[PDB]
């Protein structure tokens, strides 16, 4: 019941040569909303993003410690991390606390450097990676997101179709969840640009 | 630098000399020769034999307790050359390492791996200045299921290697030359031929006729992988079969 | 030169080198005189002011261990600070545990137990690397009446009727030997201590040049003020 | 030339001189002998008395390591007492772990390894004593071992450690101890101790005797006073020619 | 018995600003057997000589060219047991990196970690620096790598270099013989020629140890391949 | 044990620390590192001691290390000790970023590393780090900054400074030629080229013997870049042309 | 030389010089005499003062109800050993509810004092003890040394000029056993007097007596309780 | 785990490491502190100015709290460590006692730390001397000086570092109640004391000034030049009148 304490929902989707990541913007404690612009998606590279759902304090702690490790990695190696290596690093960070686990389920979306191949994955609270080829979801409304994505997702979607699919899935999934919503932010990561959009959503 | 150059404390602790030498390790090698005995190990086509000379200067001493042959496991045997207490400590360490290997990995340690572990411990001794390297030499004997008989020797310097034939002690140079001569004319060796080669090498480098009470022989064979020490009857039979020819 | 031997090596005569060197270092300190009479114990120490710009009130060569015990030190004062802190802590701990005041001998013993607790090997980091270079004079009043004790870096502590420590201890001890008698009063003890201090001090004795303290039955540890000191030194 | 100050230093000729100096310290102590007969082991110590003020039996050089193990020492007595404590601890731990009395060979090996552990480092000093371990049991028979300051342990039929060990060994070599019983061996040990003692060099001494064997049901103990008096009178009568 | 090691540095600064223990370890390295490493267009070749003082030694028992991972190799010049310790530590470091990141360690990262270990033994108390210099080859992202790590803990990226006895002459020979766009076979031939420049006696398939690293990974050449290459010269 | 100890962290009869002075001698033996602070940036110029025909291409820089997004450093002395110190610097910067979610100011990082150096020089019985460092960076409190650290643990801010081989001559040249308050990036680069030309007398000035990195601010972000070989070649050509024109006019 | 600064260094003659220097430290101390009868053990110690105005240094200490000690040498080491023995006695009475046997306490003292003589950076305890105790075996007199060697003595004297006291004890050791308490104390006082200078004589200031027995717990007589023992002594034989 | 006894006694009865630390202090720049009636002034000489050094990062005078500041002479890094420890101590004391430290309290803490480093295994004493100055809660000015041996005394005026003997003699000959009547007189006295040891007529001089219940104030070079001009005018007037 700790994971539902703050709510939240994060979704990542694969396109033909692009990835999309989306999250809700509500920060709240139990049934009370506090702010409507909480950040759950954090850049981890030029074309690499991580979405964190769960305890907001653990979201921030994991994001900051991951930034620590990633900065040290990129200073040591002189290169940018690959999404699979970032997934492994997040798994190691989460499994280090195996008996004191952080209450966050990370979602990673990005393009592989030097290949620009889309990559999406999700992890459990102790660091079990799940690399899929269509979509990964996390948060308090996983069933609604699963229904929406299984119904709407299609292979080899262009960035416009990918945006429409992920936005409809996120909007209709969070419209059916009490402790999620109050805005949706979507990042579309192409090989040459990154587009950030905020969706017109319900505020109840 | 200079051939005999020394600076600071390089003659007292294991720090580098101006030429990059470690004098304490060489002094441990001389401590090996301080013992006064010589042992010879010979590898056959299907057996491995270790022969060392037994010294019982006084009759009051119990001869059954004066041994340089030790068994590490059921299938590995060793001969020790050098300081007796150092040799016994190294034998205890080798037995512990073999038992721990069997406990941890579920199968008996190979001879090469045991020699490598002992050499690693001796290297750790050679790199730290707080302690003294052991003045002893270990020759390991065993049968490997793939390679067959194995003869491995480790030294105080942390160096180990496998051998077709090897020697350690006061007369190891003459024994090495004799074994070189006997191995260059390589004719396939049986168990009897291996035992004869080892015994005659020791006898000729000591230039004496041997009695069954003056030597100690341990063997491993492919037929009987267990390490066993020959009794005085078998050593006497080998000595007679050597002396007739 | 000083590192060829450890801090805990015996001399061929059976003496620790470091302890003897600490005893030698004591002789560089200022003279402190303690007199134990039947009416109390008086302590007097030469301040040894070096510059007129140095405030004499910032020199504490007599300290209050407890309301009934005082301490006079000679040698290395910074070394004596930790010993004084230990003495005060021991007195407070004894009061906490037993609801009573310590005897002077027990305090002196507790302080003296720290003297030889030094060494290099088989010791925790931060332990003393050398003996303390300060001699202490403990003067207090307990159920045995007024009492004066002397402690030295070797750890030995003895009860003294009258003693002097410091650079001019040899000369002052002889003077203390002649003047001291068992039936001496506190006024006579203070006057004799001041006379001997004036005799042994290089600088002319005045109110700011010296520290004087007394402990009496029923009276707490009292440090003489400037006016009281000027009253005492009026006749000398 | 600086090669003899630490046990962690070899000489250019491959010797550890601190261990040899500990051996020299052992060589200056009074002689203690031990003879293993066909059914037991008998110890004998020439206990020099340095003052008439000391009580009889003071500074005993015979020890009980276990119920069945006896210890005879020579050299620094404090080091010998520490080693006796180590041997007692080893025997007690062996009984606690494996549930039976420790064999003498295993105990000798353990204590010899403990002794050898002090010959490797500059932070410690090699032991300045050598000692003999004797025991008897029905399964194992009579066993006698000796450990030197270097840590070398050997089994013996007759051993001697101390000031006069060559002469004591010569006296022991004349004994057919392999065919003798403990009762004769006590008298022989007393005679040897009286022979090797130097009246002029050492003014007075006490004869310390102990044994372990089937006569004591495999328990090490001090020889009874009647046997001790008989052995002493035999030795004194044999000394005069 | 005491386990207290010395807690003070055995390597200190000389009045001229030198660390003479490092220089003595370098002298120990320079007295070692020759070692040659050449970086070609499609791979790296590590070549070294292993001549036994007697025929009684078993050639196949102990190796001087060692694999660290499936893509990283190692050869040395200096003291063998020190090399064994460094090989064990390098393998452990590579396995730790693979455990953390689930990808094979890049050659440069492993070189940096081994150099850090060597620096630790250069500065930490109660120990002496290693008496070995390491030649490390690797293949990452379709790119060959060749590094040399010295006893002081410093590393250098190389195209071709030599260690051990007569390494200055070997360096000059490589300088006049090495050129870019070289293939792996030509690099192997050049390394064998560099070894022969200082070799005394007759060089056979068991006198030298050769290891190659390319896209397929790192592996030690079997004595048959070495014999064929020697016959090719 | 007490006889093999060298007493690295003890005073001298003159009140000196000998090991620190010997480490400073080691610093003097090292390559020349130069740092100049301008109005619109700050640069590092280093002499590449790793010159050889068979040496492979360096990845980013031989002696210039990026510490974080806003700082870079250059080292002179023992290379492996410099690696240790740079790793510690990166760790300290990332720890500050984790604790405050803001980039660390430059002087705090220099102070932390100098505290580590002093701790080594005071206790522990270990030899000191034989590395001197030059720091360039930008922060929101003081803007562009240039610091220098010594093996003794001392540090200080400079407008222009030089460490390593021929440091005194370069310092005198900077005193003569540096115009405080009027330097730009181009003027600072020309001054650095001239100073390296006079200091590196043994070797003619070529782009392969010199490492130059600059730190600028562009649209509220810090840019740390190393000049390409063609840029350094053009700078050397410009300096040579200026030398020729000055010779001809005189 | 190079063999006299560390206790972990043997000399080529087979000796450790630091231990001998600690024994010299013991020899520097003031004389104390211990002797026993069939029923009592008595320690008499000649105390010394730094000056005429200084009280004489304590020489006899309480360990348990049945054990008392007299010291010679470094007083800090003596206090350390005395605290250790007090802890051992308290632990014995806590665990087994019986007084600790004297011989076992002396064995513990020897075991404790042997350790510093074999470890680098440590020093021997520069103090020698005379231990008087009573247990199931009767009175006991024990002497400990910095060499960690202890002796069971019929009588003993340690400190400065103790040879004359030891000679007197050797002379009267035959008479000691059958003496009563007063005769034993007078014998000990005469032995202690044998170590005094020609001009110096025994008095109530410089003499302390420690007595233990079957029905008598360990007691120390310091200033005015000494006089009944001192009275009755004869003139110095000279 | 280095446990060597660095500071040990000597046959003469001396601690050689502490004496060498004092010698290291004797090589530092001169620091002068004077306790006025309502002001306290600290002045530190600069041994060399390179015209390229950033003056902000080489300030030898620092504030320990809002009411206590100190100046030092000796080794700059050791002084930095001591200053950081003193600042942490001041903050912790304000935490646990709910009141700002007195000058004597922080002086005691610093002296105790130095004494600890003079008697603990595996370390050498701090080679610095400090001039701790400030104001009590009652408002009394306080000036203290510490030394590597761990001893501290209160002063009316003092000088540490190189050439400290001459400055101390000048202060003894010049410290009077008529010389500290105003803040200007105290500042001029500090500058005059520093001027004999220093050269260039006040260019290599740093001044810091602390008043009651006021933050520490560093003097810019223009104010120092003005005070030097005032001192020169006074000296020339006295010379032209008396002689």
């Amino acid at each position: 019941s700790i994971m539902s304490y703050n709510g939240g929902a994060v979704m990542a989707m694969k396109g033909k040569n692009c990835v999309a990541i989306a999250a809700d913007r509500r920060f709240g404690i139990q049934a009370q909303m506090v702010t409507t612009d909480f950040q759950k998606i954090f850049p981890m590279g030029d074309r690499l993003y991580i979405g964190l759902a769960g305890l907001a304090t653990d979201v921030q702690t994991v994001a900051q410690r991951l930034k620590f490790r990633l900065n040290l990695y990129e200073l040591k190696e002189g290169r940018q991390i690959k999404p699979y290596t970032l997934m492994s690093m997040v798994a190691n960070l989460l499994y280090e606390k195996r008996f004191g686990p952080y209450y966050t389920e990370p979602v990673i979306a990005g393009l592989d450097p030097k290949t620009f191949k889309p990559f999406i994955c999700s992890l459990d609270l102790i660091g079990c990676p799940m690399v899929t080829d269509d979509f990964v979801v996390s948060g308090t409304c996983t069933e609604q997101m699963y229904g929406m994505c299984e119904s709407l997702w299609e292979p080899n979607m262009d960035p416009e179709h990918l945006f429409e699919t992920i936005s409809q899935a996120m909007l209709n999934a969070v419209d059916r969840d009490a402790v999620s919503g109050m805005g949706v932010i979507v990042h579309i990561i192409e090989k040459d640009k990154i587009t950030t959009r905020t969706l017109k959503a319900r505020m109840d | 630098m200079s051939r005999g150059s020394s600076a600071g404390f390089d003659r007292h602790i294991t720090i580098f000399s101006p030429e990059g030498r470690l004098y304490q390790v060489e002094y441990a090698f001389k401590a090996i020769n301080q013992g006064g005995l010589t042992s010879v190990a010979v590898r056959g086509k299907d057996c491995a034999v270790i022969v060392t000379q037994k010294k019982v200067p006084d009759k009051l001493l119990d001869s059954s307790t004066v041994t340089h042959l030790f068994k590490i496991t059921e299938n590995i045997g060793c001969v020790m050359t050098g300081m007796t207490a150092d040799s016994r400590s190294q034998v205890q360490r080798a037995r512990y390492e073999a038992a721990n290997w069997k406990y941890k990995y579920g199968y008996e340690i190979p001879v090469d791996m045991l020699c490598k572990r002992i050499a690693d411990i001796s290297q750790v001794y050679t790199q730290n200045a707080e302690m003294r390297p052991l003045g002893c030499c270990m020759i390991l004997i065993g049968i490997d299921e793939e390679q067959g008989p194995q003869v491995y020797k480790c030294d105080p310097a942390g160096y180990y290697c496998g051998f077709k034939a090897t020697a350690a002690g006061v007369k190891q140079t003459e024994s090495t030359s004799f074994l070189e001569k006997k191995v260059k004319k390589k004719f396939d060796w049986t168990f009897e031929q291996t035992v004869e080669t080892a015994i005659t090498c020791l006898s000729t480098v000591l230039s004496i006729d041997f009695k069954p009470s003056e030597i100690e022989v341990g063997v491993v064979t492919v037929e009987n992988p267990k390490f066993r020490i020959l009794t005085e009857a078998e050593i006497d039979a080998h000595l007679v079969a050597l002396a007739e020819r | 030169s000083e590192y060829d031997r450890g801090v805990n090596t015996f001399s061929p005569e059976g003496r620790l080198f470091q302890v003897e060197y600490a005893i030698e270092a004591i002789k560089l300190g200022s003279t402190a005189i303690g007199i134990q009479t039947s009416e109390g114990v008086c302590l007097a120490v030469e301040k040894r002011i070096t510059s007129p710009l140095m405030e004499p009130s910032s020199i504490e060569k007599i300290v209050e261990i407890d309301a009934h015990i005082g301490c006079a030190m000679s040698g290395l004062i910074a070394d004596a600070k930790t010993l004084i802190d230990k003495a005060r802590v021991e007195t407070q701990n004894h009061w906490f545990t037993y609801n009573e005041t310590m005897t002077v001998e027990s305090v002196t013993q507790a302080v003296s137990n720290l003297a030889l607790q030094f060494g290099e090997e088989d010791a925790d980091p931060g332990a003393m690397s050398r003996p303390f270079g300060v001699a202490l004079l403990f003067g207090g009043v307990d159920e045995k009446g007024p009492q004066l004790f002397h402690m030295d870096p070797s750890g030995t502590f003895v009860q003294c009727d009258a003693r002097a420590i410091g650079s001019a201890s040899e000369g002052a001890q002889s003077s203390l030997q002649e003047v001291y008698h068992k039936s001496m009063t506190l006024k006579e003890a203070i006057k004799s201590s001041l006379i001997i201090l004036k005799q042994v001090m290089e600088e002319k004795l005045n109110a700011t040049n010296i520290e004087l303290a007394t402990v009496q039955p029923g009276q707490n540890f009292h440090m003489f003020t400037k006016e009281e000191l000027e009253e005492v030194i009026k006749d000398i | 030339t600086g090669y003899d100050l630490s046990a962690s230093t070899f000489s250019p000729d491959g010797r550890v001189f601190q261990v040899e100096y500990a051996m020299k310290a052992v060589e200056n102590s009074s002689t203690a002998i031990g003879i293993r007969c066909k059914d037991g082991v008998v110890f004998g110590v020439e206990k020099l008395v340095l003052s008439k003020l000391y009580e009889e039996g003071s500074n005993k050089r015979l020890f009980n390591v276990d119920r069945h193990v006896g210890m005879a020492v020579a050299g620094l007595l404090a080091d010998a007492r520490s080693l006796a404590d180590i041997a007692r601890e080893e025997a007690s731990n062996f009984r606690s772990n494996f549930g039976y009395n420790i064999p003498l060979k295993h105990l000798a090996d353990r204590v010899a390894m403990y002794v050898h552990a002090y010959t490797l480092y500059s932070a410690v000093r090699p032991f300045g004593c050598s000692f003999m371990l004797g025991s008897y049991s029905v399964n194992d028979g009579a066993q006698l071992y000796m450990i030197d300051p270097s840590g070398v342990s050997y089994g013996y039929w007759g051993c001697a450690i101390g000031k006069a060990r060559q002469a004591a060994k010569t006296e022991i070599e004349k004994l057919q101890m392999k065919e003798m019983t403990c009762r004769d061996v006590v008298k022989e040990v007393a005679k040897i101790i009286y022979i090797v003692h130097d009246e002029v060099k050492d003014k007075a001494f006490e004869l310390e005797l102990s044994w372990v064997g089937e006569i004591t049901n495999g328990r090490h103990e001090i020889v009874p006073k009647d046997v001790r008096e008989e052995a002493e009178k035999y030795a004194k009568e044999s000394l005069k020619e | 018995m005491a386990e207290r090691g010395y807690s003070f540095s055995l390597t200190t600064f000389s009045p001229s600003g030198k660390l003479v223990q490092i220089e003595y370890a370098l002298a120990a390295v320079a007295g070692g057997a020759p070692s040659v490493g050449i970086k070609a267009a499609n791979g790296v070749v590590l070549a070294t000589e292993k001549k036994q003082k007697s025929i009684l030694y078993d050639e196949r028992s102990v190796h001087k060219v060692e694999p660290i991972t499936k893509h990283i190799g190692l050869v040395y010049s200096g003291m063998g047991p020190d090399y064994r310790v460094l090989v064990h530590r390098a393998r452990k470091l590579a396995q730790q990196y693979y455990l953390v990141y689930q990808e094979p360690i890049p050659t440069a990262q492993l070189v940096q970690r081994v150099a850090s270990v060597m620096q630790e033994y250069t500065q930490s108390g109660g120990v002496r620096p290693f008496g070995v210099s390491l030649l490390i080859c690797g293949w990452n992202e379709g790119r060959p790598y060749l590094f040399q790590s010295d006893p002081s803990g410093a590393y250098f990226a190389w195209k071709a270099t030599a260690m051990g006895k007569n390494y200055v002459n070997g360096k000059t020979f490589l300088e006049k013989r090495y050129n870019e766009d070289l293939e792996l076979e030509d690099a192997i031939h050049t390394a064998i020629l560099t070894l022969k420049e200082s070799f005394e006696g007759q060089m056979t398939e068991d006198n030298i140890e050769v290891g190659i690293c390319n896209e397929a990974g790192f592996r030690r050449l079997t004595p048959t391949e070495v014999k064929d290459y020697l016959a090719a010269i | 044990s007490r006889r093999y100890d060298s007493r690295t962290t003890i005073f001298s009869p003159e009140g000196r620390l000998y090991q620190v002075e010997y480490a400073m001698e080691a610093i003097g033996h090292a390559g020349t590192c130069l740092g100049i602070l301008a109005n619109d940036g700050v640069l590092l110029a280093a002499e590449r001691r790793n010159i050889h025909k068979l040496l492979d291409e360096v990845f980013f820089s031989e002696k210039i290390y990026k510490l974080n997004e806003d700082m870079a450093c250059s080292v002179a002395g023992i290379t492996s000790d410099a690696n240790v110190l740079t790793n510690e610097l990166r760790l300290i910067a990332q720890r500050y970023l984790l604790q405050y979610q803001e980039p660390i100011p430059c002087e705090q990082l220099v102070t932390a590393l100098c505290d580590i150096k002093q701790a080594y020089t005071q206790f522990g019985g270990k030899r000191p780090f034989g590395v001197s460092l030059l720091y360039i960076g930008w922060d929101k409190h003081y803007g562009f900054q240039l610091y220098q650290s010594d093996p003794s643990g001392n540090y200080g801010g400079w407008k222009a400074t030089c460490i390593g081989n021929n440091s005194a001559a370069a310092v005198s040249m900077l005193k003569q030629d540096y115009k405080e308050g009027e330097m730009t990036l181009k003027s600072a680069l020309a001054l650095a080229i001239k100073v390296l030309n006079k200091t590196m007398d043994v070797s003619k000035l070529s782009a392969e013997k010199v490492e130059i990195a600059t730190l600028t601010r562009e649209n509220g972000k810090t840019v740390i870049r190393v000049l390409k070989q063609k840029e350094v070649e053009q700078l050397i050509k410009k300096h040579e042309e200026e030398e020729a024109k000055a010779e001809r006019e005189k | 030389n190079q063999y006299d600064n560390d206790v972990t260094v043997w000399s080529p003659q087979g000796r450790i010089h630091q231990i001998e220097y600690a024994m010299e430290a013991v020899k520097q101390g003031s004389a104390t005499v211990g002797l026993k009868s069939k029923t009592h053990a008595v320690l008499v110690a000649l105390k010394r003062a730094q000056s005429e105005l200084a009280a004489h240094q304590k020489k006899i200490l309480h360990v348990d109800n049945h054990i008392g000690i007299s010291i010679a040498g470094l007083t800090a080491d003596a206090r350390l050993l005395c605290n250790f023995m007090r802890q051992e006695c308290l632990d014995s009475r806590f665990v087994f509810d019986r007084p600790l046997p004297v011989s076992r306490l002396v064995s513990l003292i020897g075991s404790k004092t042997q350790i510093p003589t074999q470890r680098y950076g440590r020093r021997p305890y520069g103090v020698g003890l005379l231990i008087a105790g009573y247990d199931d075996m009767g009175p006991h007199i024990f002497q400990t040394c910095p060499s960690a060697n202890y002796f069971d003595c019929r009588a003993m004297s340690i400190g400065a000029r103790s040879q004359s006291a030891r000679t007197y004890l050797e002379r009267h050791m035959s008479e000691f056993m059958e003496c009563n308490l007063n005769e034993l104390v007078k014998h000990g006082l005469r032995a202690l007097r044998e170590t005094l200078p020609a001009e110096q004589d025994l008095t109530t200031k410089n003499v302390s007596i420690g007595i233990v027995g079957k029905d008598l717990e360990f007691t120390i007589y310091d200033d005015d309780d000494v006089s009944p023992f001192l009275e009755g002594l004869e003139e110095r034989p000279q | 785990s280095y446990d060597r006894a660095i500071t040990v006694f000597s046959p003469d009865g001396h601690l050689f490491q502490v004496e060498y630390a004092q010698e290291a202090v004797k090589k530092g720049s001169t620091a002068v502190g004077v306790r006025g009636k309502d002001i306290v002034v600290l002045g530190v000489e600069k041994k060399s100015v390179a015209k390229l050094q950033d003056e902000r990062t080489v300030r030898k005078i620092c504030a320990l709290d809002d009411n206590v500041c100190m100046a030092f002479a000796g080794l700059t890094a050791d002084a930095r460590i001591v200053i950081n420890r003193a600042r942490v101590e001041c903050q912790s004391h304000r935490l646990t006692v709910e009141d700002p430290v007195t000058v004597e309290y922080i002086t005691r803490y610093i002296a105790s730390l130095k004494q600890r480093y003079t008697q603990s295994n595996g370390r050498r004493p701090f080679g610095i001397s400090a001039l701790i100055v400030g104001f009590d809660f009652d408002g009394t000015p306080r000036l203290y000086q510490t030394d590597p041996s761990g001893t501290y005394h209160a002063w009316k005026a003092n000088a540490i570092g190189r050439g400290a003997k001459s400055v101390r003699e000048f202060l003894e000959k010049n410290y009077t109640d008529e010389a500290i009547e105003t803040d200007d007189l105290t500042i001029k006295l500090v500058i005059k004391a520093l001027l004999e040891v220093v050269q260039s007529g006040g260019k290599n001089i740093e001044l810091a000034v602390m008043r009651r219940d006021q933050p520490l104030k560093i003097l810019n070079p223009e104010e120092i030049e003005k005070y030097v001009a005032e001192i020169e005018k006074e000296k020339e007037e006295n010379e032209k009148k008396k002689q």
